[PDB]
């Protein structure tokens, strides 16, 4: 419950917005990155570099299809499988059809050669797919099909349901497809699914997927790709909806449950275990409600951290105590590593390098706008160069 | 150029009108650390000390106030409490270990503005104060103690803001503001005015001057020798003073209503930095290289300061504080930037010559981006 | 007594409140803005604070009650006012003269028992006996024209000096002309 330590991030730009967004807000896109507002408003960030500094540049871009009355809900977008090359932008949003919602779908994707990534040139290619449901979450998934890889768009629907859009390579556009023949594991739902997530295993051919729904109820499913079978399948059930579920590995692989009215916790050696082992991160539930979450390495240290963004603007970030430390007492586990706090509440997040240094960048979208976090320069480069001397050193004793 | 947002502030509570030059931080008990001093219309001052939503104390005045100043005006080496009141009084307290004045005296009414230093060069500090008719008079404390006048000027635009800056040849000067973006300078002869040109619309813009920029660490007191204007219709200028003609070093042309002109050191290296704030909450921060940050206080801002305060855990830090229309005056006190400009890592570790060679020696040419941007990454992510 | 005003504009309203601080009167004006707007407003505003006028005013009000109170029947200043030292407090406190101002004013310089035979017999020089130790001077109202005014003359023997006030809303030769003839009323009658 208290920081072991300063935030060695500062705040580099901020561009305000007209309107809020959602959690479903931010997409990547490219180093580019891509931010929606509610009411039709989309905005592209980047940055553009001078002789010896840089300037942040987020312009604005539009879409063909959609009506001045329409309000967005869900964005996402991806690249093409390496044998394809292109980039699809997918956006849901609703028309106000006099009293009631009329849910639409479009794919913008340019099939003209020498313009796939042409963002401008994207804007308007788009098709026209009606629901039948409210939409949750756009997500996309990657799997093997032959000896061949495909991208394929997931949504969650109004209906307890999930439906995959799949590409057909004969006309040129995304159709509906069945969503058993390719997730087995994501049928028979009985809640609104608000976040799925899809952990391919790099070098092999199985996976693990994880979703929490509206009710809190939690499912793993640990499954194989060239048989389609579900190898193994855990769930359980929590109290209030999950806002987020990862999959990483803490060195065996784990899984981080973020809630909204419990703390975070973190489920570890699911292949091992199951959902026994449960880790929860202390004091992670003092600041209202957790929005957001992210799992990467923001110590420079080679290993993750867990970061979580609350609807009481804040930005906790948590280390895990390895127990190759050795100190069984205050066992391996996580503890509070610093904090940040905003001035609104905080929506999404993003881990992506824009200024082109090597160095990743954090980008918050809050309710007032995005901010782009930096780590702090003076830190960062005083540590490469002790780095560097201790390599040549090392090259130079072991060499000799 | 780059927005930023302050986040961590203290609200403080205040029931009053006031004008926008009664407002002041400064070390008033004589503690080494800043407190903050605002004067409201009714005939009473608050004193905030630390981070408490109530005033640390109060001090009653007769009729209603104008100016305050904290400052070693009775030359005994003490700081004391100065206030002025619209009719001409007087009015000073000492608070270093309700709140009485110690020492009253009438002097002519009308007041606007007012500055403590010395101005002559005597060592002797000296007291200024500009009147509502573009009359400026100047005073000093004599032991008998009581003030007496000095050599008073008179002048035709409107006067706005004091400053005292140092001149071509290490002597102190006496600046006043004229609308037009102009100024006058007034010398202490014991001509009187000379009026100064700076381009332009209007000739009757309202225009704030600040003037002794620092420029370097420990040359506080050593030197001075640049100023500032700023002009209602959104003009900022940048200049320093010399011998033959005041050289201009920017011009920066935005679209507010700036009504306000402060100094305030944010980098930390030494230099000072200009700080202008619209009547909207739009602020601005420029260095000495035309590089700008701006900051949105998404409200209405009656009156407007910049400088050391003591917040927290006892220690001076830069602060700016704004005054709302809801009964509130928010100090923000951790302002402090790394830098003004943007760069990424790149560009910084290129200056350094260690860094060129020790990767000269790792057998890499420095100029291949995508392979250095390669080594960052396994330097940064992969240290094993 | 506090007193307050307003003027309403498209930019928004303008309010003046008027009261008393000890021995003083107080004028405020504030300003409520309900860009080329903002500035138009501004410019009112600017506009409306060169014409307050608040210095001709007082100037003019102080001018006007001493010939209001020249004949000395006047309710404004009762018994034990001595004028000549109100006049003279006001011309140190306004040596300069306002450049907005109706009333003109101007002094000079030019024995005892004949002053006091002179003021037994004051109806005969068509002066007044008017007494401030019950000091007397002298005074004489007249009201000449010129291009209407009324001319007032207040002689104090202290060597005697005499007041020239010229009394016509704020918006010389026609003083120097009763200047002349002032000093040579005073010649003639002084046998």
């Amino acid at each position: 419950a208290v920081a072991a330590g300063p935030c060695p991030l500062r705040e580099d730009s901020f561009t305000r917005f007209s309107s809020q967004s959602n959690v479903y807000g931010l997409a990547g896109g490219a180093g580019e990155l891509l931010a929606a507002t509610l009411k039709g408003k989309v905005l592209g960030f980047r940055y553009q570099d001078l002789r010896q500094k840089i300037r942040p540049v987020a312009k604005e871009l539009q879409f063909n299809y959609i009506p001045v009355d329409a309000e967005i809900v869900s964005i996402d977008t991806f690249n093409k499988s390496p044998p394809k090359r292109g980039l699809v932008v997918g956006i849901t949003f609703i028309k106000d059809s006099g009293d009631k919602g009329s849910p639409f779908l479009n794919i913008y994707c340019d099939y003209e050669p020498g313009s796939e990534y042409n963002l401008d040139s994207i804007a308007q290619s788009c098709l026209n797919l009606e629901l039948q449901f409210t939409p949750f979450q756009l997500c996309h998934a990657e799997v093997q099909v032959g000896d061949q890889l495909e991208t394929v768009f997931l949504l969650s629907g109004n209906d307890p349901a999930i439906h995959l859009y799949k590409e057909n390579e004969g006309l040129h556009q995304f159709e509906e497809q069945p969503v058993e023949n390719l997730f087995p594991e994501l049928t028979n739902l009985t809640s609104s699914v608000l976040w799925l997530d899809v952990h391919n295993f790099p070098g092999t051919s199985r996976r693990l997927s994880a979703l929490g729904c509206q009710s809190g109820y939690v499912r793993v499913a640990h499954v194989d790709q060239r048989s389609r079978e579900v190898l193994q399948m855990w769930s359980v059930l929590q109290d209030g909806p999950i806002s987020r579920v990862i999959v990483f590995s803490l060195s065996e692989y784990s899984v981080l449950v973020a809630s909204m009215l419990e703390p975070a916790v973190v489920y570890r050696d699911l292949l091992n275990r199951g959902l026994e082992d449960q880790l929860l991160l202390p004091g992670s539930d003092q600041f209202d409600s957790v929005l957001c979450s992210l799992v990467t390495d923001v110590d420079l240290d080679g290993r993750p951290e867990v970061l979580v963004a609350t609807y009481g603007q804040e930005l906790l970030c948590y280390k895990y105590r390895g127990p190759e430390s050795g100190l069984p007492e205050a066992q391996h586990g996580f503890h509070l590593l610093w904090q940040r706090s905003f001035s609104s509440p905080l929506l999404a997040m993003a881990h992506v390098d824009l200024t082109g240094d090597g160095l990743q960048e954090l980008a918050v979208v809050s309710l007032k706008g995005v901010h782009i976090l930096q780590h702090s320069l003076i830190q960062a480069s005083e540590l490469v160069l002790t780095r560097l001397r201790h390599q040549v050193e090392q090259r130079r004793r072991r060499l000799q | 150029m780059r927005s930023v947002s302050y986040v961590q502030r203290v609200a403080l509570e205040f029931s009053g009108s006031l004008f926008p030059h009664a407002i002041c931080l400064g070390d008033v008990d004589n503690d080494t650390l800043n407190e903050l001093v605002v004067g409201d219309t009714s005939g009473k001052v608050s004193v905030y000390k630390n981070d408490d939503s109530r005033p640390w104390l109060t001090c009653s005045c007769q009729g209603m106030l104008t100016c305050v100043g904290v400052g070693d005006v009775c030359n005994k080496g003490k700081n004391l409490l100065v206030a002025v009141s619209a009719e001409g009084w007087f009015h000073l307290f000492d608070l270093t270990p309700e709140q009485r004045p110690v020492f009253k005296q009438h002097i002519p009414a009308n007041t606007k503005v007012m500055l403590i230093s010395d101005i002559d060069g005597d060592g002797c500090r000296e007291l200024v104060v500009g009147y509502t008719d573009r009359v400026v008079r100047a005073f000093r404390w004599e032991e008998l103690g009581q003030l007496v006048s000095l050599k008073k000027w008179m002048l035709e635009g409107q006067v706005d803001s004091l400053s005292v800056t140092l001149g071509p040849l290490g002597l102190p000067e006496l600046m006043v503001s004229q609308p037009g973006c102009a100024y006058a300078i007034l010398l202490c002869t014991w001509r009187d005015v000379v009026l100064h040109q700076t381009r332009i619309h209007n000739k009757n813009v309202s225009t704030h001057l600040i003037g002794n920029i620092k420029q370097g660490h420990g040359t506080e007191s050593s030197g001075s020798g640049l100023f500032a204007l700023c002009t209602l219709d959104g003009t900022l200028k940048l200049m320093e003073e010399m011998e033959e003609a005041d050289k201009l070093l920017w011009s920066v042309q935005v679209d507010h209503q700036l009504f306000a002109l402060e100094k305030l050191d944010v980098t930390g290296n030494g230099h000072e930095e200009v700080v202008a704030c619209a009547w909207d909450g739009q602020t601005y921060i420029i260095d000495h290289n035309r590089t700008v940050v701006r900051f949105q206080v998404d409200e209405n801002i009656r009156a407007f300061c910049a400088g050391l305060y003591a917040c927290k855990e006892g220690r001076n830090s830069p602060c700016l504080v704004y005054v709302t229309f809801n009964q509130k005056i928010y100090v923000y006190w951790e302002v402090q930037l790394e830098r003004m400009e943007s760069t990424n890592l790149v560009k910084l570790l290129e200056t350094k010559p260690e860094y060129h060679s020790l990767l000269q020696e790792l057998g890499v040419d420095p100029d291949d981006l995508p392979v250095t941007r390669a080594l960052l990454h396994q330097t940064l992510y992969h240290p094993d | 007594t506090t007193y307050h005003l307003q003027r309403a504009l498209p930019g928004g309203i303008i309010l003046m409140e008027l009261a008393f601080q000890g021995c003083y009167f107080c004028v405020k004006q504030f300003a409520l803005e309900c860009s080329q707007l903002s500035m138009l407003f501004t410019e009112e505003c600017d506009k409306v604070r060169d014409l307050m006028h608040v210095h001709s005013f007082s100037y003019d009000f102080h001018l006007r009650l001493v010939h209001q109170h020249v004949l000395g029947a006047h309710l404004v200043l009762r018994h034990g006012y001595h004028l000549t030292t109100f006049l003279r407090h006001f011309l140190a406190h306004h040596p300069d003269g306002p450049h907005f101002g109706r009333n003109h004013i101007y002094q000079g310089t030019l024995a005892h028992q004949l002053y006091n035979y002179v003021a037994d017999h004051a109806s005969s020089y068509h002066m007044k006996p008017l007494r401030m130790h019950n000091e007397y001077a002298l005074v004489s109202a007249w009201h000449s024209s010129g291009s209407d005014f009324d001319v007032s003359l207040l002689v104090c023997h202290c060597r005697l000096q005499f007041f020239v006030v010229l009394t016509s809303f704020p918006r010389f030769p026609p003083l120097a002309a009763e200047v002349g003839m002032a000093r040579a009323r005073l010649a003639q009658l002084v046998r």
